[PDB]
């Protein structure tokens, strides 16, 4: 069968406006492995986002980390957009510095 | 104390888009140290950790050859699986493999592994005795019969008891600065009022390594499993991990809640509370 | 180091 991905959007270090950081989108628990992930800045796709090498958990489900450097501000909004065969439409998860 | 080395294979067929992609990643505990991707420009085993870079050129040529040969073996496995399950050649399928060894503080073999999955479901696995197999269905039973005839378990056992633990021991020594260092979690509790009489208490664990950790909320000393929102441990991107646990509590009752943290980097389990 | 022997299904 197939398993839909879990999604977490967060920063590497505690958020601090004006301080360079790393924006992460961790997708896990999915199967099959094909998955589309974008990091968004104010609704637009961020260029040159990198990701980890395909790996999987004990239950055989896959996990990947997509990341990019960024300097959070009070106004700028960030999110992660994910599409998978299990999803009828791309799922967008908003970045909450308290999550 | 205890350590592990694991190699993970993912072979994914894609009719109409070339031969099945083959990816291998190797880990020592929760540290990625090597990778291979058949879709890479000039495919070869590549280092992903500082301590494996000192391995000589013969190591990389040999490891690369293993990956290239195994790429063909798993592609063959995918074609065979189609037959065993009476499936068409039009769909995409995946075969995954996980194998490796666990060693104790003294470096002796604790247990070995070599198992496979087809389309996310268990297919076949080497038993803990490293001498017999467990097949998930009649298809895998065909593979089991072939592997028993070829004495595959005995060959696997030789590797698991030898080269697996021997190389792992070397990696642990060469990377002792990191592989043998546990970074304890940096912890704190946040307070987020939801409504007039409901508040969210979130217990945070940051910058820890390895990934194994236990975060739990207690109310008057009683575990609140069913009412605790526990997120999956996630990678920070700097080798460390993060995790949090949250509970919604009645306003004015925050002090009845305690967060408990367990991690090998901690000499003793920690107990935290909201600190106004 | 990996095990150089792999056996087909």
């Amino acid at each position: 069968i197939q398993r839909t991905p879990k999604i977490q959007v967060y920063s590497r270090h505690p958020a601090e406006n004006g301080k360079s950081n790393f924006l992460n989108c961790y997708v896990s628990g999915f199967h099959p492995s094909d998955i589309e992930v974008d990091l968004l800045k104010n609704g637009e796709r961020i260029e040159k986002v990198e990701h980890s090498d395909l790996s999987f958990s004990k239950d055989w489900s896959f996990y990947l980390l997509y990341y990019t450097e960024f300097t959070p501000t009070e106004k700028d909004e960030y999110a992660c957009r994910v599409n998978h065969v299990t999803l009828s439409q791309p799922k967008i998860v908003k970045w909450d510095r308290d999550m | 104390g205890s350590h592990s080395m694991r190699y993970f294979y993912t072979a994914m067929s894609r009719p109409g888009r070339g031969e099945p992609r083959f990816i291998t990643v190797g880990y020592v505990d929760d540290t990625l140290f090597v990778r291979f991707d058949s879709d890479a420009t000039s495919p070869r085993k590549e280092p992903r950790a500082p301590w494996i870079e000192q391995e000589g050129p013969e190591y990389w040529d040999r490891e690369t050859q293993i990956s290239k040969t195994n790429t063909q073996t798993y592609r063959e496995n995918l074609r065979t699986a189609l037959r065993y399950y009476n499936q068409s050649e039009a769909g995409s399928h995946i075969i995954q493999r996980m194998y490796g060894c666990d060693v104790g503080p003294d470096g002796r073999l604790l247990r070995g592994y070599d198992q496979d999955a087809y389309d996310g479901k268990d297919y076949i696995a080497l038993n803990e005795d490293l001498s017999s197999w467990t097949a998930a269905d009649t298809a895998a039973q065909i593979t089991q019969r072939k592997w028993e005839a070829a004495r595959v378990a005995e060959q696997d056992r030789a590797y698991l008891e030898g080269l697996c633990v021997e190389s792992l021991r070397r990696y642990l020594e060469n990377g002792k600065e990191t592989l043998q260092r546990a970074d304890p979690p940096k912890t704190h509790v946040t307070h987020h009022p939801i409504s007039d009489h409901e508040v969210t208490l979130r217990c945070w664990a940051l910058g820890f390594y390895p990934a194994e950790i236990t975060l739990t909320w207690q109310r008057d000393g009683e575990d609140q499993t069913q009412d605790t929102e526990l997120v999956e441990t996630r990678p920070a991107g700097d080798r460390t991990f993060q995790k949090w646990a949250a509970v919604v509590v009645p306003s004015g009752e925050e002090q009845r809640y305690t967060c408990h943290v367990q991690h090998e980097g901690l000499p003793k389990p920690l107990t935290l509370r909201w600190e106004p | 180091e990996e095990f150089g022997r792999a056996f087909s299904f």
